[PDB]
RNA sequence: UUGAGUGCAGAAGAGGAGAGUGGAAUUCCAUGUGUAGCGGUGAAAUGCGUAGAUAUAUGGAGGAACACCAGUGGCGAAGGCGGCUCUCUGGUCUGUAACUGACGCUGAGGCUCGAAAGCGUGGGGAGCAAACAGGAUUAGAUACCCUGGUAGUCCACGCCGUAAACGAUGAGUGCUAAGUGUUGGAGGGUUUCCGCCCUUCAGUGCUGCAGCAAACGCAUUAAGCACUCCGCCUGGGGAGUACGACCGCAAGGUUGAAACUCAAAGGAAUUGACGGGGGCCCGCACAAGCGGUGGAGCAUGUGGUUUAAUUCGAAGCAACGC
């Protein structure tokens, strides 16, 4: 009833893909639940570890109110 | 009341002026059905208007319906017990009720030393923008959109 | 004085009192009106009716110093936070930015207890 | 060689120890702006502020917890484990099946691990908060409400060995209708399936046959059908108390009676019953209205005093022009 995210057979989240980064987070700065996109369960964990490394170097802001 | 709605008993016009709302103004000062004193001195007061700054009593009665007219109304509709209300759109039934109650119960508040000069100056005030019943319309305009601080979660 | 006319307002409103303060661009403080300062006391300061006239008495002394445009800083989850802004535009200003900055932690400290009533 | 273990190929996991590190929030400090309040309650009070707060902006200091994903989701033998990175390291599951050839199960004693609170020694202390102080409510309040605030909560090393450590269901193994999701695999087909179907191994939920059950219910994740090994019970109090012994610095823990009473104590269900629950359903019960009481005086009835007696009863609704 909802499509997945690996139609392009993405293998490794690769810590740096800032364009694939933006499909999932909120515009305010949070993470959308897995009920929304219907994505994979292990891929949810991959995304979570990925963007948590992303917030530490500063390739995404923690809190974006402006 | 609790079961459902109820009728309102609209009033008949006068066989002299031929106007319905004049009868509504008659039937708010009259105590114990004494039409002989109160209604006749209301006739006398509108003839005082006719004799000084006026031509016909029906037109100046409509002029009083101008300058007293309640444009808005609130009603205390609590939910959780607190002071909760909103400026509701007034029915022309309840518009006439509020405006003529302003006029009559300010003729009570006026209390001048002649039993119809209080009525004469009362309707010279309510027909010609003066008196505190027209200022009661002013103060009704005041609290309209002044209790609106708690009347926008509706 | 100096007629900056590009100010920053501030909104803070608990369950029991509210304070509005209008400052400079940064802002250094200019004029402020409190719901306690307007004669109200005790428990009635929670109501949104105070938020109108507190905003009005803030804006009068504000635009005595000359004030056209403004920023809207919103703290303090309470009751009349919207009524304060809506009466703020009603005395002639330039509200065009709505930021409801409510400072939420990330589980740092502990809250107080329940109220066993 | 089927039970059990070692290959080899693979998969998931908040499984554990050590070492570093990230941002937001709360508080303290430094400074700029600003004057007369901040704060709390059912309401108020104590408190803090004119030695300039509360408010706002910038910067520093410090300790603890890791916002959203997060889900009858995952991992562990039970207590339990959630920010990120590196080193060391334990287990589980699937496929294969050249190899070993019954090597298994359970375990009185024994040994190890063991939430929270606690003790000792040495560091640390932002919040929160037993005791304690003050304010108020109360007939009384060494309580519940509010303002403060220590030991503790944290870290390192020992000590203690307790809970509703509950699924109130010991463990190993085999058999007995089904439907339904979900976590992790492997295999076959249409199909680029990673967008479907079909089958199977391992957990985790929900509904439901036979059967068991006093009822409630349970029901391939048995509280059915059976074997093996352990643990415990035999009316209610006195009582997990007394005495003795062992462990502990201490608090305490483990083991564990009788004299003397009573004819009951207990589980489940049935009829009136509460919900600070509503579907209702109404009603001058409200909201909307008018008029009246409570004002002044007069009359009446009652309580009261006085009385030679002020002669009975009436006593919220449902007694006082009875």
């Amino acid at each position: 009833k909802v499509d997945y995210i690996a139609a392009n057979h993405i293998e490794y989240i690769d810590y740096k893909d800032t364009e694939l980064l933006k499909r999932f987070i909120s515009e305010r700065g949070k993470i959308l639940p897995r009920r929304v996109t219907g994505t994979g369960a292990k891929n949810q964990r991959k995304l979570t570890i990925a963007i948590k490394r992303a917030r530490i170097m500063g390739l995404l802001p923690f809190v974006s109110d402006e | 009341p609790r079961k459902g709605p109820v009728a309102k008993r609209d009033v008949l016009p006068d066989p002299i002026y031929n106007s319905k709302l004049v009868t509504r103004l008659i039937n708010r000062v009259m105590v114990d059905g004494k039409r002989g004193i109160a209604a006749n001195i209301i006739y006398n007061s509108f003839d005082i208007i006719k004799e000084s700054t006026g031509n016909d009593p029906l037109e100046v009665f409509e002029q009083a319906m101008k300058n007293v007219m309640p444009v808005l109304e609130v009603k205390a509709r609590r939910v959780g017990g607190s002071n909760y209300q909103v400026p509701v759109e007034v029915r022309p039934e309840r518009r006439t009720t509020l405006g003529l109650r302003w006029v009559v119960n300010y003729a009570r508040l006026r209390g001048e030393h002649t039993m119809e000069e209080r009525l004469a100056k009362e309707i010279m005030d309510a027909a010609n923008n003066t008196g505190a019943s027209v200022k009661k319309r002013e103060d009704t305009h005041k609290m309209a959109d002044a209790n609106r601080a708690f009347a926008h979660y509706r | 004085k100096k007629n900056i006319e590009s100010g920053v307002a501030h909104i803070h409103s608990t369950f029991n009192n509210t304070i509005v303060m209008i400052t400079d661009t940064h802002g250094n403080a200019l004029a402020w009106s409190s719901a306690g300062s307007l004669g109200f006391k005790g428990s009635k300061k929670s109501t949104p009716f105070a938020a109108q006239m507190a905003a009005e008495a803030a804006t009068k002394v504000a635009m005595e110093h000359g004030l056209k445009t403004v920023d809207v800083t919103v703290k303090g989850p309470g009751s009349g936070r919207e009524a304060a802004i809506r009466s703020l535009q009603a005395t002639g200003l330039e509200v065009t930015a709505i930021r409801d900055v409510t400072p939420v932690p990330h589980n740092g400290c502990r809250p107080p207890k329940r109220r066993r009533v």
